[PDB]
RNA sequence: CGGUCCGGCCGGGAACUCAAAGGAGACUGCCAGUGAUAAACUGGAGGAAGGUGGGGAUGACGUCAAGUCAUCAUGGCCCUUACGACCAGGGCUACACACGUGCUACAAUGGCGCAUACAAAGAGAAGCGACCUCGCGAGAGCAAGCGGACCUCAUAAAGUGCGUCGUAGUCCGGAUUGGAGUCUGCAACUCGACUCCAUGAAGUCGGAAUCGCUAGUAAUCGUGGAUCAGAAUGCCACGGUG
């Protein structure tokens, strides 16, 4: 991928982890039905106050080694090409050709 | 009372581990119920190995995980000393359950 | 097809009666692998037309089927737009299958109360040489003599 | 549609503009890039120059539109004629 | 039976009889019968005038025929009066939800 | 101490015990009228018994699991065939002639990659 | 075998269904015929198996300046106040069409209302999520258990039982459209899906010319899983019937 794109991922994840404490304890008020609409509205408007890419939903899953949005495996953490290369070279334990 | 679970990618590294643990339990204690296997799990992956437009070049990869279980043979204090030893060769995950 | 001369796979033993021809007929009739519904429908039509005729069930089915089992068909082993048609006498193995296929094709042509009633009329009139399968067979037989220059 | 638990959704900077427009002196249109902000009765009468991608288009807000997004009254792409309408 | 200005044949069941009315459908066709004390099995034949008027009043309780039709027409025209994106898509006639209109949507449009 | 025979057809396991009791049938805490749906299964789970005289001569306490209706029927048929073979040692020839000893090894084929089914391929683009 | 809360409930029983390790096992081995005194072929006593038992992986020398310099690397060429760097709103999902690959179907082999069995393979830790209660509903408060042969996803459908629909603008098709919501997401107007009510487009078996399949295969039914905050009629695999 691009250097700017890769830096965007770390910049988003850092601010998402830093503000994770506020996001959960702020959406808790919204989720709590037993609350006043005056505090519900305040919580709703205060959540849009923090910077946008501060949520886990606003980040992608580019592969660590190279960087590729389309094509990824959560268990392996790399794109399809890199996963195949690692499997063929033996870097992934207990991974062989499936044939049933 | 206590049980030991072994997860392995290959059976070669887990059969010898089971043999070692049962011989240690025979040296310290007796009345073994034998290592019982559990249904292994096979996680599949489909990887299209073509780095561009070709939805015909696919590879099927498999991760196998085999489970072994060893129960109590003689619950005492000396039998735990010989089982809390250093970990075995890398590749075998050992879980200790007590109750 | 080219070097292999296949045999033949065994058919169901036909638990109700034991007729391999009946098993072939129900296998031709059934679609989408839904054996239960097709077998129920064919058994109901089986009973209805047998009790409408009066004679024995299978003994009437055989005489109604042999009366529209064709003898000679027409084929064309020609390539191109121009075609020459040659008559070929059907072997007994394919004769019953073709007759059953014609019967089941003609069955789904009447707007009766149910599929069993659709089957029953065109299955019973075959004994008296009436219906649609017999109507098409008496023209298939004429196709052979329509142009029998090459045989 | 959005769940009624969270209620209507508007921009934070939008509330300040709406308050300033009603208190006091509205002569210039309210310029907002936000289109997801729901319309409120406070904005009735006031001019909203809503951005659609090229340039802010003026929208005159009436009581008819309340439970609709402000971006609905803002075409995204210009249409003149498919058969080369010159 | 003259129910809410419509005629119903005597060879059908009550469920489809109510369904034939514009604005009753299937669930209301059972709710009305349950409220009036009629099972969703009887036919239009052998229907007393008391049951007829109870069904008519139950139908009149909720919305109706051409009244509801012009009911809906006004609601549709409200979007065009607003002039929103939905109103413009209604004016064009192609979509109103925003499906793939460019390649294949032959449902609200058509040639001669 | 009564021996028995085991039977499988596609993915179903059925084991049936043989005892001198005359014609007591219960299929996994059920009966033929319970595990039913078509007469074909009932006929096929009694063919070794209906062969010569064993229709009402020894009871059938089978319990069967897995597969479908036809798979369970085939598994029960193979199990009773093996049980009768082990019980008598002379009905094996008749069962081989009837085709009951030969277990049907046919199972569902795997789905290939690029194909919509095991062998069905996507339609060619009009070329 | 014993008791029962009749339930594997647990004492107990390690034969079995099954779990996953090592072996035996099908090797033209044999018996006849055929053939050139061979190779090899045809039938069969045995076997779960017969000529590769049934499937998958394994894809030569090479052809197509075949496709990717936008996974990545790399030789020149191009910009360094801009083809580089940051942010907000729109577009990839679009007004007259054509083409390709799939799905719903066309109906009495069927949808409808109420009981009722039969599977396998996989997922689960800021995740799967039992039960109770509100719900006509997607779901909501409560949440135990579960790093998982234990607990969930997840009474599989087809079918099977009974009525009902009688060849019909149909109790057929659920495409369009209006009203009000439910879940996830700072935020579904451009742009997800589910849920209710109503509305009920076509269609009524398709012209030339065409596509795949020879056995648990073609059809027909349901389910799981990949990336994923949510989004399959696609993809990848299990199965039921066949």
């Amino acid at each position: 991928a691009k250097q700017s794109m890769k830096a965007r991922e770390v910049k988003r994840v850092a601010l998402a982890d830093k503000y994770f404490a506020k996001r959960a304890e702020l959406k808790a008020i919204i989720s709590d039905v037993n609350a006043s609409d005056e505090d519900r509205w305040n919580a709703v408007l205060k959540l849009q106050t923090l910077p946008r890419d501060s949520s886990p939903s606003r980040q992608r899953n580019r592969c660590r080694q190279t960087g590729r949005p389309h094509g990824f495996l959560r268990k392996f953490g790399l794109s399809r090409i890199k996963v195949r290369e690692a499997a063929m070279r033996g870097e992934i334990p207990g991974l062989k050709k499936a044939s049933w | 009372r206590i049980r030991i679970r072994l997860k392995a990618f290959d059976h070669r590294l887990i059969d010898q581990a089971t043999a070692e643990i049962v011989e240690t339990a025979k040296r310290t204690g007796a009345q073994v119920r034998g290592p019982i296997p559990l249904p292994t799990r096979k996680e599949r992956f489909t990887v299209l190995i073509s780095p561009h437009v070709n939805k015909d070049a696919r590879d099927q990869y498999e991760i196998r995980t085999h489970l072994r279980l060893v129960d109590i043979v003689e619950p005492t204090e000396k039998t735990v000393d010989a089982l809390m030893r250093l970990d075995l060769a890398a590749g075998v995950d050992v879980q200790i359950s007590l109750g | 097809p080219r070097r292999r001369v296949i045999g033949q796979r065994k058919i169901l033993p036909d638990p109700k009666f034991g007729s391999e021809l009946l098993a072939k007929f129900v296998n031709i009739l059934m679609v989408d692998g839904k054996k239960s519904t097709a077998e129920s429908i064919v058994y109901s039509a089986l009973e209805t037309l047998a009790q409408r005729s009066g004679k024995s069930e299978l003994e009437a089915f055989e005489v109604a089927l042999e009366n529209v089992r064709p003898t000679v068909e027409v084929k064309s082993r020609r390539v191109g737009g121009s075609t020459y048609q040659v008559p070929v006498e059907v072997r007994p193995v394919r004769r019953n299958a073709l007759a059953m296929r014609w019967i089941v094709e003609a069955a789904r042509k009447r707007g009766d109360k149910s599929m069993a009633l659709r089957l029953a009329n065109e299955l019973s009139d075959a004994a008296e040489n009436k219906g649609t399968a017999v109507k098409k067979r008496e023209d298939v037989h004429r196709m052979a003599e329509a142009n029998k220059a090459f045989a | 549609p959005r769940s009624l638990k969270k209620g209507p959704f508007i921009d934070l900077h939008l509330l300040k503009k709406v308050e300033k427009a009603v208190e006091s002196g509205d002569k210039k249109p309210l310029r907002t890039w936000s289109r997801r902000s729901t319309i409120f009765p406070n904005m009735i009468g006031l001019t909203i120059a809503v951005h659609n991608g090229r340039q802010h288009v003026p929208v005159f807000v009436t009581d008819e539109m309340v439970g609709h997004k402000l971006g609905e009254f803002a075409p995204t792409r210009t249409y003149r004629g498919h058969a080369a309408d010159k | 039976a003259r129910i809410a200005g419509i005629n119903i044949p005597d060879h059908k069941h009550a469920v489809i009889a109510l369904t034939s009315i514009y604005g009753v459908g299937k669930t209301r066709s059972k709710a009305i019968l349950a409220a009036a004390g009629i099972a969703e099995d009887v036919k239009i034949s052998e229907l007393s005038e008391g049951q007829i008027d109870t069904l008519r009043d139950e139908v009149a309780k909720f919305v109706v025929e051409g009244d509801l039709r012009r009911e809906i027409s006004m609601s549709i025209k409200r979007l065009m009066d607003l002039g929103c994106y939905r109103g413009l898509r209604h004016r064009r006639g192609l979509p109103v939800r925003g499906q793939r209109t460019k390649t294949n949507a032959r449902t609200r449009k058509g040639p001669r | 101490n009564q021996y028995y025979g085991t039977g499988r057809r596609k993915s179903s396991a059925a084991r049936v015990f043989i005892k001198p009791g005359n014609g007591k049938i219960v299929i996994n805490q059920r009966s033929l009228e319970q595990y039913f749906g078509r007469e074909t299964a009932r006929m096929v789970v009694r063919q070794p018994l209906e062969l010569v005289d064993m229709v009402e001569k020894l009871d059938l306490y089978i319990t069967v699991k897995g597969g479908g209706i036809s798979g369970q029927a085939g598994a029960i048929r193979h199990g009773i065939t093996r049980a009768l073979m082990e019980y008598d040692e002379s009905l094996r020839s008749e069962l081989r002639k009837a085709g009951f000893v030969t277990r049907d090894a046919r199972q569902v084929e795997r789905k290939k990659v690029g194909l919509r089914k095991a062998r069905r391929r996507p339609q060619f683009s009009k070329r």
